[PDB]
């Protein structure tokens, strides 16, 4: 009603109605789709595009050797929290001759997020992200404009992630214990589920980071296997 | 306040502070700008109460440079200060290039600072609307007409202040290229008594020349406001 | 944020609202007279009464002096008249000290307009409630008299009345003023001034204060009337 | 009416408002335990809102976390100024030993914390924090200490605490019986049946992939340590088993 | 975040400089009175109970070994006034190594006193300082306001029904008044203010006795005084 | 609009929140009072949580609470209000006295420290950014004469010195009770005068509060010329004097 | 920070089968005065990582301090046995601080060693650690066994055994003529031994009271100080 | 009523959008990209006859190979524009090569939103179009006040955008050559715009892949253009 002017005022049910906007605000994006097997993560992603003549908007983005990520909400603060996290990394491979530890990377990204919501005259980042890496193991992190951070072993965003969701959760137990096609392939099926009107190789988005594999998007040649195969 | 922006968007897509700063100059007096050949012609209106005021005080048309001069409307106080900034800077480029500032570059950077005043917090828009007359790198007389939002467009006549859309529309139709001083002289003050009462004075005008800024004088001004005066009568 | 008070902000119609209740509380002050002469200028104005206790001696709540050459009189709020009085003393001393030289009136005039144009448009503080007279002397430009507002905006002048009721004062100078008049006749007519804008036939000696600056034997220098003084001046005003 | 908008301002009944709206809003989050025994002393996070999710790994939200390794820091509200606080925390024990070379006493700390969290509700700008803190120890020869700071910033010592939803049920189960005769390994049965009880959002299913459990005993010789699945799950399962008859 | 809370309304005024100005009409009355050899500045307390010391609270202090001072008021206000006055004065010797000048401190004190009433964030003093003192340019009594704007007096009244104190005071002065009489009619109108019954630790006084120091008079000077 | 949400003055010249930040003093409902004698000085309060959301529970220590702590070993102090402003104000003190003693080389007196404190509430008061600490206290301690001294401050900053003051509610009814009981000891050995003055202390509280006041329930101290340290006096003296005073 | 004043001889850190062995004496000469003769120059970081010293004290202890709470630091956001650090990490972290203060111009008049164990596929130990209180051993390849070295100026490098001040001489000479690959623990104590004893005759600053400490599948190991037979 | 960064209850910043809301007034702007290079054009609306028509630009150039086209509130347009030339002269002093175009157009929209912390005061409320030529190929971007970036093919920008790039659309087609650009550009422009097209009524632009350099259409091949032009 009267407490959603300010970041910094509590409503009378204890709750910050701006931070709740950046949530909305991430959730009104479009979509993305992450999974996890034994070896091998594949993040999936719709490119969003506006017109015919409009090449669609680049979705996943690649942080660091065996990190990458993948953005839902405002591109201005992705942009901004890919330049903190690239800079990081390459800050510690710098002074540390070593891959930078995947967990310390998220801390950072929350903390930032929990400064900019705490202080006055300052708004929440309205962005979610989707990190993917393989630090000696395969990890899926999550995080929100108020500083929280979840581990996940499937993950979607925005748009019409219901579909997607409900997928995932149907055919959980099995992306455990599958080779890298058949991850690729179900990621595919999850992102197709959220569509809802087709997928091309021009506006869909994949990439895979695994096991002596570093982060590396999928070429137009294979991509285009995979949605034939998908399709049949 | 200090440091929190005043001037924001309005629902419609408008500067509101800016609009007011261009009502406010709408209020000022008038003032008028030609140009032809290789000098120019700057007059504006005077408004002073009889056996008080002392004329000298006034300063509405001014020389910034050894060659570029400047006329206004709007608010007194922001002219007086806006000008000692563009005389620093006048300054500042003469230093820093040693060749007199074209005028070219001081009208960009008048723009520039009326559009700084309008876009960083805890100062309010300048509220006056100026036009410079100078000569550019090349020799070549140019006047510029600078706005509180800070667009800037050069011109071969203008007029700005109260009524500034009715002597636009008269210079649209009688101006021509080349002429002779007199005859700009006259033009000049036409146009500036178009929307003026007509004395003596109330009206300042001056000419701009390689040579120096020349004021003209009162016999000179008061021949010519009679002549007009019978013309139109 | 939500206490904000919207100083440094234009109004509808280009006027910030803040100036314009500084220009008003101006007028209810006590009324000041500003005259130039061929022999000085003079700043004669009306005191306020408080009470009958309050010392007579010295005590001139009007009119101060910024340096030998310069004078002025306030129509103000006191308090911003003192650190703008003590603000403007700096500003000659320094132009002093910088040029080994007297400052022009005309210098001083515009860097106090120029503070007073600053505390207008910048920060969120209020704008100085108090409008001045300046006058004094000096080479280049002989006598001359100004007036200042909270706006910043100056304007030269040869006879004027600022405050309460300054329409009737000022229109009294333009009736009697002359380009050319003795120091004498100066201050007979700012007498007339003020006692007209009083509303009062005959001004008296305990209500009014006046004082001159001028260029005798080359050495400016200010006289401020006291009460014999000015009650001699009221004697002749009153057989003339 | 207008005293509620800022925590700056006190009410006409002189009461700050906003700090009251934090309080509630704390009194909703995840439920934080934490109590003292002879061994030692144990806490317990129940994580019962993230039940919904399905897709979090077992066991990998944690909200217990350790100074210097001797002393347990939980928290019951909002993550990001949880995490915050945890550092300053860390950071007043670095300073404390780079000072004086040698571990913060914890009634340091506890005033510390206290001291920071309270700065943070007396201007109007910034957004006080929206946690509860718990900080606790223990040592063969002082025994175990337990304080809880609070948004106000104000810091109690305790023998037993919980906060969060459900806590008034939770400490009426504490307060059943003495817990300071009772070994710290046999007292997860007794935690387990209580989170079982008190909460109704909790089954078998829930119990090894939403609680946190951690202690301070002599066992982990007066050491901060995660209790371990061989452990754990004999005492949760005879818990439901008794629960069930 | 730095914005003015005092602010011109329409026809000015400076509401809050009134509003400090009313709190300043309701605090308990102080009065000074300048003699043919001396000044004076008393106040009154009211009546305190049994647990008060009148030792511990002194509405009546000394900023030089000439000059002393008197409020009606905020006593926190007071309490930093008369800290930053002390402050000034020690400055101004340090300078010219000398007693500082009546005229020059209140000039000071006056300045700051605008200058809070200026600046952002904050509010106007709530109290109404009253400075009496001697020096080489014989003897001074000032009194500053909220507002930051000082007046030169020769016999004034402050607080609490000051309108009617003051008119009293008029009806029975003198320029060529004795110290003593001075005082005697600073307490007959404090007594007459008071509407009471006043005594020793009832009243407080302030005197500068010619070229001595300024000296606050002890309770048994006001008890033989008030026979 | 807003008269009485900042510091400002508002009409008639009433700065509200002064006022609610002292009633929030006095809703916290803890007494303590504090009475001089000759060469002694005696603090005591409640110990007892203070009123607010939580509520006290089985599983307290309550060694724990206590209203009383101590800047200096010779100077001690007595808060009640909220408990982080009383943490806040009781470690501004310690700060205080600690840059007292550096930068002067003797002890800071509690009057000094009474005034310190008076202007940095003042200029809380000053400004309009700055919340009002919600905190009174007193303050006891010997100055350099071999004497007492016992002051009081509220959150309005106006430190006042006392010879017998009570904080919280009931103040104006336990003025007549401090009157009495002090008139009546104006009608002795250098502890004797202690012990006197000790049990007049509990005496007073006990009528203030009017019931029995368990010696666990209760918290005494106490600075004189045979110590000159405030040190707090044990639950069994405590019982012991209670048992007299029946 | 001005000037050595206070200054240890020397410490020499060798790889063998089983982990590392560090050597140093207990004694910290003033000057030419041996003011002190039982001083703890080996100081430890945490299991699988130890830090020599040679050169001033004051400074030795400030980088003690800042490597034990660095330590304390990766402790406290630990979750698995993976994420301690590693002697190569703390290495390079040592020889940033170097360099920075050789940037400065203020740098410390010591020349460091970091050692230990840079793998967690041998031990457990990590996996439930213990600052406060405190089987066969596990032959371990020499890869996985590192030994760093940071001179004043930043200098830094690794191999398979590193010896600082007047050791570099002599004690380098002895290890590379006999050192051998593999050597089982009695032979690595008599190498470092002869290495001591020789130090011990041409060396002024030195001393025969030794303090010898291992880094193997076990943790770190202070063994007892004895006197060196002679 | 509210700060400059205020969410909205849908999540959209309120000066954010209000600002998209005014660029949607001024002239009218076309680009287009080939494999040949890039082209832009303008409308260049014309006030009174007394103003000298050289001084009113709309297109200027931010490198020599690149170019820009801007829409909404001028003097923002020539803070941005200025930023932008000063960023890529530093590019190619840092690095011997020419600023690519998408880290151009990167830098400008890292400007336009430096507003919210995370200085400026309020978004900048201008939409550019850049085009140009690198290495990598010819090519053109658009760019909002709400900071995301886009590429085209072929846009339009400004009042009456809306039919222009939906002309673009029905006409626009891959594999067209320079000439062939020019034409169905100059077209589109012609008949989106209000008066009749003249030397001074439009300004043209282009880019080319042998030159790489900034060229500037001036009378003489405008007049060309426009006499080979189909009607």
């Amino acid at each position: 009603n009267l407490y959603d002017t300010d970041n910094i005022i509590y409503s009378p049910e204890g709750r910050l109605y701006q931070v709740e906007y950046a949530s909305e605000a991430i959730k009104q994006g479009t979509c993305a789709v992450a999974i996890k097997s034994k070896d091998y993560v594949v993040v999936s992603g719709l490119k969003k595009c506006i017109s015919k003549l409009s090449f669609p908007q680049e979705k996943i983005f690649k942080i660091d050797d065996y990190i990458g990520i993948s953005m839902s909400g405002i591109t201005s603060d992705a942009k901004v929290l890919t330049k903190f996290m690239q800079n990081e990394c390459l800050s510690h491979k710098f002074l540390y001759n070593e891959n930078i530890n995947i967990e310390s990377l998220v801390r950072s990204v929350a903390d930032k997020y929990q400064k900019n919501t705490q202080k006055s005259s300052k708004r929440a980042f309205g962005v979610g992200l989707m990190i993917a890496a393989y630090h000696n193991e395969p990890c899926i992190f999550e995080t929100r404009p108020n500083g929280s951070y979840f581990e996940y072993d499937a993950l979607s965003f925005g748009a019409r992630s219901h579909a997607s969701k409900t997928y995932l959760e149907k055919n959980l137990h099995l992306f455990e214990e599958c080779s890298l096609e058949e991850l690729i392939l179900h990621c595919l099926k999850a992102l197709k589920c959220s569509l809802s009107s087709e997928l091309t190789i021009s506006n869909t988005a994949l990439a895979v980071v695994g096991k002596n594999h570093p982060w590396q998007e999928i070429s137009s040649l294979q991509l285009e296997e995979y949605l034939s195969k998908v399709k049949m | 306040s200090y440091d929190r922006a005043i001037t924001v968007f309005s629902p419609d897509g408008h500067l509101l502070q800016v609009e007011h700063a261009l009502e406010a100059v709408k209020k000022g007096g008038c003032a008028v700008a030609i140009k032809s050949s290789n000098f120019a012609v700057l007059a504006v209106e005077k408004k002073n109460i009889p056996k008080l005021q002392n004329p000298k005080t006034t300063e509405k048309l001014i020389k910034l440079d050894e060659h570029n001069c400047l006329a206004f409307a709007g608010l007194n106080a922001d002219a007086r200060v806006l000008v000692n900034k563009t005389r620093l800077e006048c300054q500042r480029y003469y230093l820093n290039m040693d060749e007199p500032a074209p005028v070219d570059y001081i009208a960009k950077y008048v723009a520039k600072v009326q559009q700084k005043f309008t876009h960083r917090g805890g100062v309010r828009p300048f509220g006056i609307a100026t036009l410079i007359a100078g000569f550019k790198n090349n020799k070549e007389i140019c006047i510029y007409q600078t706005e509180p939002s800070g667009i800037y467009a050069a011109w071969k006549a203008q007029a700005i202040g109260k009524n500034a859309k009715i002597v636009q529309e008269f210079l649209e139709k009688n101006y021509q290229e080349n002429m002779e001083q007199k005859d700009c002289i006259f033009l000049a003050l036409k146009a500036i008594f178009e929307v003026v009462e007509l004395s003596s004075k109330n009206v300042e005008v001056a000419l701009l020349t390689e040579k120096d800024l020349t004021f003209i004088e009162e016999q000179e001004i008061n021949s010519m406001v009679e002549l007009i005066d019978q013309e139109r009568t | 944020r939500r206490y904000d008070s919207r100083t440094t902000t234009f109004s509808p119609e280009g006027r910030l609202y803040q100036v314009e209740y500084a220009l008003e509380a101006i007028n209810n002050a006590s009324i000041t007279i500003g005259l130039i002469t061929k022999d000085g200028v003079i700043l004669g104005a009306d005191k306020v009464f408080i009470s009958k206790l309050i010392d007579k001696a010295n005590n001139y709540e009007k009119i101060y002096k910024i340096d030998k050459h310069i004078f002025c009189g306030v129509a103000g709020l006191n308090a911003d008249a003192n650190i703008l009085i003590n603000q403007s003393r700096l500003y000659a001393q320094r132009y002093l000290y910088n040029y080994n030289e007297v400052q022009p009136v005309s210098q001083l005039v515009v860097q106090i307009c120029d503070i007073k144009q600053s505390y207008t448009q910048y920060g969120g503080l209020r704008p100085y409630g108090v409008s001045f007279l300046i006058g004094g002397y000096d080479t280049k430009d002989g006598y001359q008299l100004y007036h200042t507002d909270p706006s910043g905006n100056y304007s030269g002048w040869f006879a004027t009345a600022i405050g309460t009721n300054n329409l009737t004062a000022s229109s009294v100078l333009k009736q009697e003023w002359k380009n050319d008049m003795t120091l004498e006749e100066g201050l007979l007519l700012a007498l007339k001034t003020l006692a007209k804008s009083t509303d009062t036939e005959i001004p008296k000696s305990e209500k009014i204060e006046l004082a001159y600056l001028t260029n005798k034997d080359g050495e400016v220098y200010q006289k401020y009337l006291t009460e014999k003084e000015i009650e001699e001046l009221i004697k002749l005003y009153t057989q003339k | 009416a207008g005293y509620d908008l800022s925590v700056s301002t006190f009410s006409p009944d002189g009461r700050l408002y906003q700090v009251e709206y934090i309080y509630k809003s704390i009194n909703n989050n995840n439920t934080a335990l934490c109590l003292e025994c002879k061994d030692g002393i144990i806490c317990c996070c129940i994580n019962s809102n993230m039940d919904k999710n399905k897709m979090i790994k077992k066991n990998s939200y944690n909200r217990i976390y350790h100074v210097n390794n001797n002393i347990i820091i939980t928290y019951s509200g909002f993550d990001g100024d949880a995490r915050n606080i945890i550092d300053r925390a860390r950071s007043e024990a670095n300073t404390y030993y780079y000072n004086f070379h040698t571990n913060i006493p914890l009634h340091i700390l506890v005033n510390r914390i206290s001291l920071y969290i309270h700065a943070y509700t007396l201007y109007w700008h910034m957004r006080p924090f929206a946690a509860s803190i718990i900080i606790s120890s223990f040592n063969e020869k002082d025994k175990g200490d337990i304080y809880c700071i609070e948004p106000n910033g104000a810091c109690y010592k305790y023998s037993g605490i919980v906060i969060g939803k459900n806590k008034e049920m939770f400490k009426t189960e504490i307060e059943k019986k003495d817990y300071k005769d009772i070994n710290v390994r046999d007292a997860i049965e007794d935690i387990y049946k209580f989170i079982l009880t008190s909460d109704d959002h909790m089954n078998k299913n829930n119990l090894q992939n939403l609680v946190n459990f951690s202690w301070i005993c002599k066992e982990s010789s007066y050491e901060f340590q995660n209790i371990h699945e061989e452990i754990l799950t004999p005492a949760l399962n005879k818990a439901v088993e008794y629960i069930e008859k | 975040y730095s914005f003015s809370l005092t602010t011109f309304s329409p026809t000015g005024k400076l509401v809050q400089i009134e509003y400090a100005l009313n709190r300043v009409s309701s605090s308990s009355p102080a009065l000074g009175i300048r003699a043919k050899n001396g000044v004076i500045i008393a106040t009154e307390k009211k009546s305190p109970n049994e647990l008060i010391e009148e030792n511990s609270i002194f509405k009546i202090q000394q900023i030089s070994e000439h000059i002393g001072i008197v409020y009606a008021g905020m006593p926190g206000d007071f309490r930093v006034l008369l800290k930053r006055a002390r402050k000034e004065a020690i400055r101004y010797s340090l300078q010219y190594g000398s007693e500082i000048l009546v005229k020059e401190l209140v000039k000071i004190i006056a300045s700051i006193v605008q200058e809070f009433t200026q600046t952002g964030g904050v509010r106007p003093f709530g109290l109404s300082l009253l400075i009496c003192g001697v020096d080489v340019y014989g003897y001074h009594l000032y009194q500053i306001d909220p507002s930051g704007c000082y007046f030169n007096w020769m016999a004034t009244c402050v607080g609490k029904d000051y309108q009617n104190n003051m008119s009293f005071l008029e009806k029975r002065y003198n320029k060529d008044i004795e110290i003593e009489d001075a005082i005697h009619t600073a307490i007959l109108t404090l007594k007459e203010s008071y509407e009471g019954v006043l005594n020793e630790k009832n009243i407080e006084i302030g005197v500068a006795y010619d070229n001595k120091p300024f000296k606050i008079l002890t309770q048994n000077e006001i008890k033989d005084y008030l026979i | 609009m807003y008269d009485r949400h900042l510091t400002i003055f508002s009409p008639d010249g009433n700065l509200y929140q002064i006022e609610y930040a002292i009633k929030a003093v006095k809703n916290t409902n803890i007494t303590s009072v504090g009475v001089k004698g000759e060469n002694c000085a005696v603090i005591i309060s409640q110990k007892k949580m203070a009123t607010q959301y939580i509520s006290q529970d089985k599983l307290l220590d309550y060694n724990n609470i206590t209203n009383i702590y101590n800047i200096t070993d010779e100077i001690g102090c007595s808060m009640v209000g909220m408990p982080g402003d009383c943490l806040s104000m009781v470690y501004k003190a310690r700060s205080e006295a600690s840059e007292f003693l550096y930068s002067n080389g003797y002890n800071v007196n509690a009057e000094t420290l009474c005034r310190n404190i008076c202007d940095k509430i003042q200029v809380y008061t000053q400004h309009a950014y700055m919340r009002l600490h919600a905190c009174s206290g007193m303050i006891i301690g010997i100055d350099e004469n071999n004497k007492p001294e016992l002051f009081k401050f509220d959150p309005s900053g106006f430190c006042a010195g006392y010879r017998a003051c009570v904080i919280g509610n009931k103040e104006q009814e336990s003025i007549s009770v401090l009157e009495r009981l002090l008139e009546k000891r104006k009608k002795e050995t250098i502890d004797e005068d202690i012990r006197n003055t000790t049990i007049l202390a509990i005496e007073a509280l006990q009528t203030i509060l009017a019931f029995d006041l368990k010696a666990s329930e209760i918290e005494v101290a106490i600075v004189s010329t045979k110590n000159r340290n405030f040190t707090q006096i044990s639950e069994k003296e405590i019982d012991n004097y209670l048992t007299y005073i029946a | 920070t001005l000037g050595p004043v206070v200054t240890g001889t020397s410490v020499i850190a060798i790889k063998y089968k089983h982990g590392i062995m560090i050597a140093a004496d207990r004694k910290a000469s003033y000057g030419s005065y041996a003011k002190f003769q039982n001083v703890e120059r080996i100081f430890k970081i945490n299991n699988k990582t130890v830090m020599g010293f040679s050169g001033e004290l004051a400074d030795a202890q400030y980088l003690h301090e800042l490597l034990t709470r660095k330590n304390i630091n990766n402790l406290s956001e630990k979750k698995r046995k993976e994420d301690m650090y590693t002697p190569q990490h703390y290495h390079s972290y040592v020889s940033r601080v170097f360099y920075v203060r050789k940037n400065r111009i203020d740098p410390l008049f010591n020349n460091i060693i970091i050692a230990g164990i840079n793998s967690q596929k041998y031990d457990n130990n990590d996996d439930n650690v213990l600052l406060y209180t405190n089987e066969e051993y596990k032959e371990i390849h020499k890869d996985d066994l590192y030994i760093g070295f940071v001179d004043m100026h930043g200098t830094n490098f690794c191999d398979d055994y590193i010896t600082t001040g007047y050791a570099r001489y002599f004690a380098l000479t002895l290890l590379r003529d006999h050192y051998k690959d593999n050597m089982t623990e009695e032979e690595a104590r008599i190498l470092i031994n002869e290495c001591l004893r020789i130090l011990y005759f041409r060396d002024a600053t030195s001393s025969n009271f030794i303090q010898i400490v291992k880094v193997t599948s076990k943790g770190v190991e202070y063994e007892e100080p004895y006197i060196l037979p002679c | 009523d509210r700060g400059v960064n205020t969410f909205s209850p849908e999540g959209r910043l309120f000066q954010v959008e209000y600002a998209l809301g005014a660029i949607k007034l001024g002239s009218t702007a076309v680009g287009i990209c080939v494999n040949d290079g890039v082209i832009l054009a303008s409308e260049r609306r014309i006030s009174s006859t007394l103003i000298e028509k050289d001084s009113v630009e709309k297109l200027l150039s931010i490198d020599d190979h690149i170019g820009c086209a801007m829409s909404g509130l001028m003097a923002d347009a020539r803070t941005l524009i200025d930023y932008a030339r000063v960023e890529c002269n530093h590019y190619k002093f840092i690095y011997n090569e020419n600023i690519n175009i998408k880290s151009c157009v990167e830098l400008i929209s890292e400007l336009a939103l430096d507003f919210s912390n995370l200085i400026m005061s309020r978004p900048f409320g201008v939409a550019l179009l850049i085009g140009g030529v690198d290495k990598n190929g010819p090519c053109l971007w658009y760019t909002e006040p709400s900071g995301t970036n886009t590429r085209f093919s072929a846009a339009s920008i400004g009042s009456a955008q809306e039919g222009a790039e939906l002309l673009l659309q029905e006409n626009y087609k891959k594999d067209m050559t320079f000439e062939q650009a020019e034409i169905l550009a100059l077209t589109v422009l012609r008949q989106v715009m209000e008066d009749k097209l003249s030397t001074s009524n439009v300004e043209i632009c282009a880019i080319k892949k042998s030159d790489q350099t900034f060229y500037k259409y001036n009378t003489d091949d405008i007049s060309r253009i426009i006499d080979v032009l189909p009607s």
